[PDB]
């Protein structure tokens, strides 16, 4: 499966969609200049994460909702596919002030 | 008119309580079982004949030769993971599928739940006349299928029925699930419960094993009784099954349990008991509290029970990180680990369950929870120093979600006293959302909870024994949680 | 929860030390970096099964008694070890360089 | 009039309510469980009937096969 | 205060307890038994229409290569025993058990019905608080024959209806088609019309109940069906009379009797086979139509057809060929020709019964049966054949179990004056084979209805006696032995 | 003490009869009609999905064409 | 008395012959029909409601209580005795007198 | 289906016994489909013996038979001056249906 990427949001947009046992398996990241930090699990759940991470979406379509972005949100966010394996990652966006 | 009540009518209701309450239900669980065992039959009859390759096919001269219920498992359930004040659960009872509500004259205690692969265990003992001295009338110990109702929620119906010959002498009992058989392990005592009466104790076991898929003609398939000897106790005085549930682990059985050690074989130093941050506390309190009185025979501490099926009883004792007094413990398999639970009946009422790291030898790595707490008089709740005392209930809580360590279950919200049973679902350190079962001036006492997964959404079952406002007595309810994705 | 990466430099067998939580319990994979997944071992009651990227030249061991997994790469970039939980990466080291 | 109500009330009722228990009802049970073993034996019968399939090879040089770069055809002699 | 205990704390505890035994629990456990037939029945289906396929083209490489339990007793020469013998070899197993039939106290069971047909039956009885009393209840169901565990067949109700008031509902009869079990039954308010004729209003109603119901069937599990065309012909009235009736395509003919007016009725005392009785006088074969000489209306025995396609009741004369005073009747659909039976209350006291040549109008080849007669009252006792003036017999079935010997099976009492001694028989026009007692010979019966299938290729016949102890009905399922040993 | 028999032995016997008969038993031939249509669902599902007859592709690089 | 009565009996080769069977005693309509020769099963006919279904240069066919057998083509190993038999639960229970077919 | 029957007879009083041989069982429900009739010059063959033992319409005790699968007999006993006919065996169970020997004293 093929992953391509005040109020900011991210987008990522599946080739297949990755919904299946009731759940959209697609993960988000946050990696500041550090390893890749969970924010969000599947679509909508945030992992172990400030109330300004939420996120939303079904089927192929889902995105990342930051807000308020901070000065210390500055990161590389990623999409991760986890419905199959070998497991997929979007290229990453960077997200900035 | 005295003869007409004795002779025509007496009998006769003696026998139809007999056909109503025992043979009748007996024969729909059989009758179910039968259900499955017939699915089952014809899906491999499929899956087996239905099966097929292409021929091997030739070229001119050539001929071409060629070679409904699960429990919480690795998945990401979705739950409302957010602080919220609004009303997003709704509680279901399904108690009515179960033989628990009898006649005014008797009580129920001492409830037993458990669920793995489908399957449920549960038991209880019933009593006549008072809830803590009547004597007993019999202990119920069965198994059976969470069901899919047509409602959409889950349903307990049993298939297999057992009974013990001496109501009164069975004790502490628990139960693991294993290969379509689900293994009750209990305390065999003619002195009463083996926790009040520890030196008159016989500390022998036995295990029923049941099955949970019944034949019409298994009379040595769905049932059997071992009576067990062959118990490695190590450096303890007596062993016993303490906990509703455990675990399995290929073919090893996993009991809760507690030794039995005598105070002068026991060892503990008295600087590790946190005096430190509060005035009142004696150093010295921390050993004497592992008892059930300064001056008891034997400490209890916390342990597990190892049963080989390929077949003697190991007791496996628990370290000592964060120790505390022996309570009904609970070993459950959740998201890929087991995690383990301690009720606390001593001055850290906090609740206290987390992690196995281990299992032989036991350690867990206890959760830093500082939300949720058991309610008390002497260790009322959320106290944390050393004091003296033996009191407390039972209320266990469920992980259902892993990754951010959620867990769920029933607990009493008063600090004096054991009342107002309430549904949460909380954080270490914070309380998510919940919703009432019973109103404040309601008592209550045990529960257990059980998670599973219906149709890929989260379910929770809890058993609460709730006192009637009627005549005063308890009896477990099923509480039917669904854990909404939504917060709101 | 601690992941440790080792063994690595310039050249390649890379190692992952787990502390703070049961290791046997869970699926050890291999991330290297955008991101990309190397390689995947699961536990016993899977029959240590393991999965690897179309890298398809490495190979992917683990052992339970010493905490550890274990990566045989027969390229350049950061490797992290990481837990999955419940099929999410929720825990991930601070990585090793592989050059 | 206590001798009245066991009489008329309780007593027919009584006795109706323990043959249904104890007789009609556990042999409907009973024929009803074996409802369920016919049942199965017929849905096993129908896929034996149904579903034990096996064919001879096939002969590739008498089908019509279809290829990239297809040589012509006009007959099979 | 015990007597507000008796009648507070456990009267109304009884009282709920009993309409859930008797009622409810039955009819759950009944469509629970449904539920599973027709989920047999679907998986049955999927499988049939899923598992048949043609084989794909074969893609190699880059190239596509397209290349080249109980059934009813119809044709089977079944084995049977068919020599005349004088032991055991019948084995009158009991099944009443299984059917909502069994009183207690001073509960009767009277006019029973008892129907089968493709694996199904219908069944009903009365219950009255045996001679005279009130009526309780009239239960009219259906349901399936099993096979049981030890291959006996056995009776399990799925589906049961009851009438608003059981005082105006009499002599019903039953016909399977289609799934349904269509049940004609007379309506009255002057009780039973064959005794209060002359104030019967005439009116019909059928009811039609599935025979694998569903759980929210409605009209689909209990149908409500008035008939608001009767075609009498020269009849007054006309009524349902006997067990049960015949299907043919969607055409429905249930066993009637009609009232004729006995001033229209002709007859001819010249044409009566009264020569050789010296004991009688002409006018006893035309007397003798009715219920007692100076009847009113008079009772002719028939069908009535219902067709579903129509819809009206047509009401069938049958032929004057050994003509007698309507009394219950049926018509069986067996080993491939409709057969028809008629009880004699009149001084025909042989057995009557033969195969249907025609059915509209009815004309039957009544068998030269020379064995098998009804009991009676001394003025038309066992095996009279002369003709008199009189009322009485009970109904005994035969039914037709094999075509080529015409042997057929049923209870008879054995019993000249009094209806006694119920004994289970396979018998020939000529014959006797063999015969075992469902009863001692000092027990009294009286209706007796008998219903012959297949169970796994056997013949089984289920004969419903009413046998007393108040009187109650037994079900003998009886096989039917290949051996005379 | 003919209330000693209706206070003790009939009377919690017929409240005990109500329960069983009334709610559990009903409540399990309902809850077991509910499986039947489970069990249903589960075998039309397997012949669905398994009874399917179809091939995959074949690629016959790996097999053994034995010629003359 | 159950009686089958055939007719229609030198027919030379390459002609027809029909034969006609009468019925009667029993319910015609309701039994399977079957000619024999002489012993040699030759052809059946089924009911009404088997859609008329047959088994076998001959046809058969039903009607007036009658069952036909049509002959055409006829040759010289046709030659025999024609029954009109009935068939009651397969077993050919009642033959008619039978007819001389020669060609 | 086809049938093989043996032997001539030359059987008064004496018991005869005719083999009937099936190419294919025809036992299909625990029924036999291998019937018996009895054949007369100037006369139709006559059903004796249907299934296996069953006997036909009118006739006489001196018939029985028994059988299963593919082997059948008819069983004569005594044989009196009327029993001399022509006897054969029929497969009445699948189509083409098919069919004799000579009993005499
Ligand atoms: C713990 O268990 C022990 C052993 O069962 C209990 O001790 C026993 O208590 C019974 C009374 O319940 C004693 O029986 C009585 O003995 C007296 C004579 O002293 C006699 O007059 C009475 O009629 C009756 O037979 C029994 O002897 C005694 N056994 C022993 C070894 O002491 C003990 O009470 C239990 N403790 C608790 C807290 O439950
Ligand atoms: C029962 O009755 C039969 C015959 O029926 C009676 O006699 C008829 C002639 C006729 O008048 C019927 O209406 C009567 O009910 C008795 O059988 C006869 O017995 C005599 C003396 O042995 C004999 O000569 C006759 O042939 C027999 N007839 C038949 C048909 O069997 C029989 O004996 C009576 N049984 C009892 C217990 O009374
Ligand atoms: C349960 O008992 C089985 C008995 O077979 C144990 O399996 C053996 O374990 C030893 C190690 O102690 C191995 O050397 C053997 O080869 C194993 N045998 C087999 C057949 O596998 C098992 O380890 C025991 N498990 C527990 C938890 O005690
Ligand atoms: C291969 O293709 C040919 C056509 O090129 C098919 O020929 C048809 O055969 C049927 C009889 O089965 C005829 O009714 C059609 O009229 C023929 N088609 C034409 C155009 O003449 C042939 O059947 C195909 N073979 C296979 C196995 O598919
Ligand atoms: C025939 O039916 C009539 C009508 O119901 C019966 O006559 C009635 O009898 C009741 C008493 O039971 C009286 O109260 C009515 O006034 C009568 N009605 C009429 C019109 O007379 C009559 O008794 C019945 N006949 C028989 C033999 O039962
Ligand atoms: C019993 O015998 C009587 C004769 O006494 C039969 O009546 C004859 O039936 C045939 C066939 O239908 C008719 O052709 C005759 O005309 C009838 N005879 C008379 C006098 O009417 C009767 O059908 C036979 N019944 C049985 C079952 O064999
Ligand atoms: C084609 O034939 C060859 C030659 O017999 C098979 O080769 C065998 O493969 C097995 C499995 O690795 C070895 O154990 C044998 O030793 C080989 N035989 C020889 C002679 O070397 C090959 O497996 C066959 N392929 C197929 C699809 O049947
Ligand atoms: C393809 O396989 C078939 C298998 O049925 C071969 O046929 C048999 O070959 C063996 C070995 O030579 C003979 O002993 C058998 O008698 C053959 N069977 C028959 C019915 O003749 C067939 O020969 C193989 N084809 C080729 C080209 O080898
Ligand atoms: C207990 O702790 C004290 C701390 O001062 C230490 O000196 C002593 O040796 C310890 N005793 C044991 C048995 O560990
Ligand atoms: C709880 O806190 C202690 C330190 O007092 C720590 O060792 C333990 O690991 C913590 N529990 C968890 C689950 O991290
Ligand atoms: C229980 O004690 C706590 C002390 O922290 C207090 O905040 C709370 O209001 C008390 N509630 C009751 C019912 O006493
Ligand atoms: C084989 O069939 C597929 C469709 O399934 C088609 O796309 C392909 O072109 C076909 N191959 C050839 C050689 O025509
Ligand atoms: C009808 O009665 C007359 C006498 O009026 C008689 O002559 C005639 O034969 C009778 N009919 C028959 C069929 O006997
Ligand atoms: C029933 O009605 C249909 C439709 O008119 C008709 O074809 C059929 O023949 C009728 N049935 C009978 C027995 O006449």
């Amino acid at each position: 499966i093929v992953l391509t990427q005040q109020r900011a949001t991210i987008s990522c947009r599946a080739s297949e969609s990755v919904h299946d046992y009731g759940i959209s398996f697609m993960n988000w990241f946050q990696q500041k200049p550090q390893p890749p930090k969970l924010l969000i699990y599947s679509a909508s759940n945030q992992g172990s994460v400030p109330a300004r991470f939420s996120g939303s979406g079904s089927g192929t379509d889902f995105s990342l909702n930051i807000h308020p972005m901070e000065e210390d949100d500055i990161a590389m966010y990623f999409c991760q596919q986890s419905k199959e394996v070998p497991y997929t990652f979007g290229g990453g966006t960077k997200l900035e002030i | 008119l005295a003869d007409k009540i004795g002779t025509e009518i007496g009998p006769k209701v003696s026998l139809i309580d007999t056909s109503s309450t025992i043979t009748i239900p007996a024969n729909i669980g059989l009758l179910g079982s039968k259900i499955s065992q017939s699915t089952a039959s014809i899906n491999e009859n499929v899956n087996e004949k239905c099966k097929f390759t292409l021929p091997p096919l030739k070229i001119h001269e050539c001929n071409i030769s060629c070679p409904g219920v699960s429990n919480l498992v690795g998945l990401p359930n979705n739950i409302c993971l957010q602080k919220t004040s609004n009303q997003i659960l709704k509680p279901k009872l399904i108690s009515y599928t179960l033989p628990v509500v009898g006649q005014s004259g008797t009580c129920i205690t001492d409830p037993l739940l458990a669920m793995d692969e489908g399957y449920f265990a549960y038991s209880h003992l019933e009593r006549i006349g008072s809830c803590s001295r009547g004597v007993s009338k019999q202990r119920i110990i069965g198994v059976g299928e969470v069901l899919d109702r047509g409602d959409e929620v889950p349903s307990l119906f049993m298939t297999n029925v057992w009974t013990p010959p001496n109501p009164n002498t069975v004790y502490h009992c628990s139960a693991v699930y294993n290969n379509e058989f689900y293994y009750v392990l209990c305390a065999v005592s003619t002195v009463g419960d083996p926790i009040l009466n520890s030196t008159y104790w016989s500390g022998s076991l036995m295990m029923t094993r049941l099955a949970v898929k019944p034949k019409s003609n298994g009379g040595g398939y769905n049932q059997h009784q071992l009576a067990l000897r062959s118990i490695e106790k190590g450096r303890y005085d007596k062993v016993m099954p303490y906990g509703p549930s455990g675990i399995k682990q290929g073919d090893t059985l996993y009991f809760p349990a507690v030794g039995f050690l005598v105070r002068t074989e026991f060892k503990y130093n008295d600087s590790n008991c946190p005096i430190t941050k509060c005035q009142y506390s004696k150093p010295e309190n921390c050993r004497l509290s592992m008892g059930i009185r300064p001056n008891s025979h034997y400490i209890l501490r916390s342990g597990l029970l190892k049963y080989n099926l390929s077949p003697k009883v190991v007791f496996i004792e628990i370290s000592d990180q964060r120790l505390s007094i022996g309570s009904p413990s609970k070993i459950y398999d959740s998201l890929g680990q087991p995690v383990f639970y301690q009720a606390s009946f001593s001055w850290d009422t906090m609740i206290k369950f987390g992690d196995v790291l281990t299992v032989n030898p036991l350690v867990v790595n206890w959760r830093n929870n500082t939300v949720i707490s058991r309610p008390g008089q002497q260790c009322p709740r959320f106290n944390t120093c050393p004091e003296i005392c033996w009191e407390g209930v039972y209320n266990d809580a469920f992980l259902i979600d892993r990754i951010n360590w959620i867990s769920a279950g029933v607990f009493l919200d008063s600090n004096q006293t054991a009342e107002n049973p309430v549904f949460t679902v909380f954080k270490d350190n914070e309380i998510l959302y919940r919703a009432q079962l019973a109103s404040e001036d309601t008592n209550a006492q045990k529960t257990i909870t059980n998670c599973f997964l219906l149709k890929n959404k989260i379910w929770c079952i809890s058993l609460v024994e709730i006192y009637d406002t009627g005549d005063n007595v308890i009896r477990p309810k099923l509480f039917a949680v669904k854990i909404p994705e939504q917060c709101y | 929860v601690k992941l440790e990466e080792s063994g690595g430099g310039l050249v390649m067998k890379l190692s992952c030390v787990a502390s703070g939580f049961s290791f046997s319990y869970y699926w050890m994979n291999w991330v290297r970096q955008g991101l990309e997944w190397v390689a995947e071992i699961r536990l016993k009651s899977n029959n240590y099964g393991t999965h690897y990227a179309e890298v398809k030249r490495f190979t992917i061991s683990r052992d339970d008694s010493k905490s550890s997994v274990y990566l045989q790469m027969n390229d350049t970039g950061i490797y992290y070890c990481t837990r999955v939980i419940t099929t999410v990466f929720a825990y991930w080291g601070q990585g090793t360089l592989v050059t």
